[PDB]
């Protein structure tokens, strides 16, 4: 079901898009997968820690 | 900004002494407005300490006979 | 000169009060200690170097003998105070100055899983590349040719 | 501001006279690792030097053969050509004979005495030689070039044609041997950290380190020059034309901030522009009724804080309305 | 929003009440900050006394973890609502769907 | 020939919309195209010329943390709104703007008082949504010229400016440009092979120009490298 969603938009079906580096300016070999994901932010702030 | 020290670990028999006679000899310079023996880097007086103890022109004996010797020009000064 | 004008400057935080804390923590080195103490390295001698944030940032290769992960672990930092106790933090509990276990004679630094992924994957040779069994004479040539 | 800041070096380490470690401080946030990118592949890649480019043996036409006279292999020769630092004028192109035998090891300064080129270490040793009868000898031949050049771009060279001349051995035209730039952090009297850069190089001693990134610099300000502001400053001429008053008084009496009470009672007195109300007293505002204290001293002092007065003379009205 | 859901993100964001949600279905009469006025429909209208509603979204106020718990407005004018439906997102919602 | 080759130039400024462009440079003998590509692309997404708004002041509202009877959204999420507009400024670097309107309706930045400097690159950017009818929205909008991105709260220098209550802070985060591709291919040459051509894609807020920004940039660029152009054992 995810190959076939992936397909219906034009992103590859391998899910691994390939990056290039900011700094260096040049491609990275074994195209990582990148996605969105849910991330949380917990209530462990440093700015009640330190 | 001392690194390794092994090497005063190999000049000196152990770390104990090793840090008495640094301590005492810190206590000396910088408590005590005497001059060092070593050129600097503008640093503090721990590593310069340190340094001049991997030399080898600063050691236990050394320290105790120069503090003796002053000991005795003081006293003869004092008359 | 004076105690009250020397606090008000430190408290006020003027641009030239920098390089006096800059110096001050040039050959003054401190203690890190994690919360859960068990063997010697759960306190270490570290010199400091200041940066932004109100995290403390660590050397990677320590935390493994800090047994101390990345997940939100909060750690303390004590200072000697005594020219005496510099100098001892700066002899024995240094960074440097702990490298064996006190357990056993096998490093306690050895490296983690990010650093010896990233030199198997450069080590592990293949069968057929660019530059497939060409001939160079020395290792920047071989740097030269990668970068 | 619009306003950058520039570093100011204070540590050059030329250490052998030949691996150089430069700093460079302050930076911005990001300038450090730029600088360093665009110069290690412009050191690396895109800088024409000069090496050694062709190699002529007597009869040893394969590299899996072996000649006696030498201690090693065709490809440990190769190797040592590879790092024959030398020099030439302005000629695109030189050969160089190597016609000598003997009994010690073969150095670079067998060469004959071209007075066109110079090699940057004579003493460098070429081959340890056989110390008995070894009769080998061999000819270079040296270009210029932009940079690195593998043996592959070659091999079509083999594939055009065969004389005795068709040999293999890449071309490092690039004069530097080695390159890493490294950024750290730098501490502004107020501000906490900024990109230091730190390029630490080693080159064939062609010519000195620092002469190279004066040279990669110089050649980057070329590509460049296409595209950089025009001048200095792209505008050293200043001018002014402007009307005698302000659009403002174009603009529709709405444009004043007033309660919608004292703009209507405005509009309908056919007072819609504040050029048109700019020039006249208030003695008929009054006049018109439901005029009182709010809607006067309102339309008064947001003039006050526009600076015009109520009451002009001015006879360039409308234009162009 | 939560782009990869599991479905319950809806019935979590409407059981608890943290969230300000339709009592009688009807339609939009005033939409405000703080202030959203319903007008009831007639049929889930009561006989007497006949009316609308006013709900008073909670502002910015300290809850027991000293976190800022709000509610803002997800309606437009005249928007026509049906009874149990959400009005406004209180704190970690988005169009009556949990979102943390 | 092998040395002192060409130079690049502009040869196209071909805008395939009003905030996306594209623009097109050649000729590079090679290596330059990635080289330059990363470059350009870091100098941009750096620091470039921004105008955006710094500090609001609302008549109505005393904190960004209350809210006003009559609008439906909250003052943080006009603050929000705010800061997503752009404005161009062209004689003056730091101006006041008006914000003024009434009436049910969505308001939007077309309603502000514009001036002759000050010139808004996209109206239909949606501001506040005027719920009641006898709401009178008016504030007024700093925007200064700055280099780069700075914070709300570490932007402060004394106490004083900030004891008026009307003035509310926001992060003057100003980039005209929000993302910067490129890439390179074959160029054209009479009689040569493996010229390079290189295409440099932008996404910006549509206020500076690209030709502008492509030149501001490289005019950064070099005298970030005549700083050391030369260098010597300066002090
Ligand atoms: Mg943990």
């Amino acid at each position: 079901e995810i190959k076939e969603l992936l397909k219906l938009g034009d992103l590859p079906t391998s899910g691994q898009i390939r990056l290039y580096d900011g700094r260096t300016g040049e491609q990275f070999e074994r195209p990582v997968t990148v996605g969105y994901m849910y991330m949380l932010k917990l209530n462990h702030l440093v700015d009640d820690k330190m | 900004a001392r690194v390794t020290v092994q090497d005063a670990v190999e000049k000196i028999g152990n770390r104990f002494d090793l840090v008495l006679v640094a301590a005492r000899r810190a206590r000396q310079m910088q408590v005590g407005g005497k001059d060092p023996l070593v050129p600097e880097e503008n640093d503090k007086t721990t590593v310069i300490a340190l340094r001049e103890i991997e030399e080898g022109l600063i050691n236990n004996q050394i320290l105790d006979v120069r503090e003796r010797q002053e000991q005795q020009e003081q006293e003869a000064a004092e008359l | 000169t004076t105690i009250k004008a020397a606090k008000k400057m430190v408290e006020r935080e003027e641009a030239v009060v920098w390089d006096i804390l800059d110096e001050v923590i040039r050959e003054h080195p401190v203690l890190l200690n994690r919360a859960p103490t068990l063997h010697r390295l759960g306190i270490q001698a570290f010199e400091p170097v200041l940066i932004e944030g109100k995290a403390i940032q660590l050397h990677p290769l320590v935390c493994a003998a800090y047994n101390a992960d990345f997940d939100g672990d909060q750690m303390a930092v004590h200072v000697p105070l005594t020219l005496e106790a510099q100098l001892e933090a700066r002899a024995l509990m240094m960074s440097t100055n702990n490298i064996l276990s006190p357990a056993n004679g096998e490093p306690i630094i050895v490296p983690s899983q990010d650093v010896v992924l990233g030199l198997y994957y450069m080590t592990r040779d293949c069968v057929n590349a660019k530059g497939e069994g060409m001939v160079l004479t020395g290792p920047k040539e071989a740097e030269r040719l990668y970068r | 501001v619009t306003e950058f800041l520039k570093p100011r070096l204070v540590d050059i380490e030329q250490v052998s006279s030949t691996h150089a470690k430069v700093t460079l401080e302050p930076l911005e946030r990001g300038f450090g690792h730029t600088l360093g990118n665009a110069l290690r592949r412009i050191l690396l890649s895109s800088m024409p030097g000069c090496a050694v480019t062709e190699v002529e043996i007597d009869g040893v036409l394969h590299e899996y053969s072996t000649k006696e006279g030498v201690q090693e292999d065709i490809l440990e020769i190769l190797l040592n050509l590879k790092g024959l630092a030398v020099r030439v004028q302005g000629k695109d192109e030189v050969i160089l004979t190597l016609n000598k035998s003997g009994i010690g090891p073969v150095t670079a300064a067998d060469i004959t005495h071209d007075g066109d080129v110079e090699i940057v270490k004579p003493q460098h040793v070429i081959c340890h030689l056989t110390d008995e009868n070894a009769s080998i000898s061999m000819r270079i031949k040296v270009q210029r070039g932009r940079g690195y050049v593998p043996a592959s771009t070659r091999i079509h060279s083999e594939e055009d044609e065969r004389p005795i001349g068709r040999l293999l051995v890449d071309a490092c035209y690039s004069p530097v041997e080695r390159i890493a730039y490294n950024v750290e952090a730098a501490r502004v009297e107020q501000r906490t950290d900024l990109d230091k850069l730190v390029i630490e190089m080693e080159t064939n001693g062609t010519i000195d380190p620092e002469e190279a990134i004066r040279r990669a610099a110089t050649i980057l300000a070329e590509q460049l020059e296409a595209f950089v502001d025009l001048r200095d400053v792209r505008q050293p001429e200043v001018k002014e034309e402007k009307p005698e008053f302000d659009p403002i008084l174009l603009r529709p009496v709405d444009d004043l901030e007033l309660t919608v009470r004292s703009a209507n009672c405005l509009k309908a007195e056919a007072i819609h522009y504040i050029g048109d109300l700019v020039q006249r007293t208030e003695v008929e505002l009054l006049k018109t009724p439901n005029l009182g204290k709010k809607s006067l001293t309102e339309i008064k002092d947001v003039l006050a804080s526009r600076g015009l007065s109520l009451g002009m003379r001015l006879e360039n009205w409308p234009p162009a309305s | 929003k939560p782009l990869v859901g599991t479905g319950m993100e809806r019935a979590v964001a409407v059981d608890s009440g943290v969230t300000a949600v339709a009592k009688r279905g009807g339609v939009v009469q005033y939409v405000d900050a703080s202030r959203i006025v319903i007008k009831v429909n007639e049929d889930e209208m009561y006989p007497g006394e006949a009316g609308i509603d006013i709900y008073n979204l909670t502002k910015y106020t300290r809850s027991n973890q000293n976190t800022c718990i709000n509610q803002m407005p997800c309606v437009s004018l005249g928007e026509p609502v049906e009874r149990g439906d959400v009005l406004a997102d209180g704190p970690s919602t988005d169009l009556g769907e949990l979102a943390l």
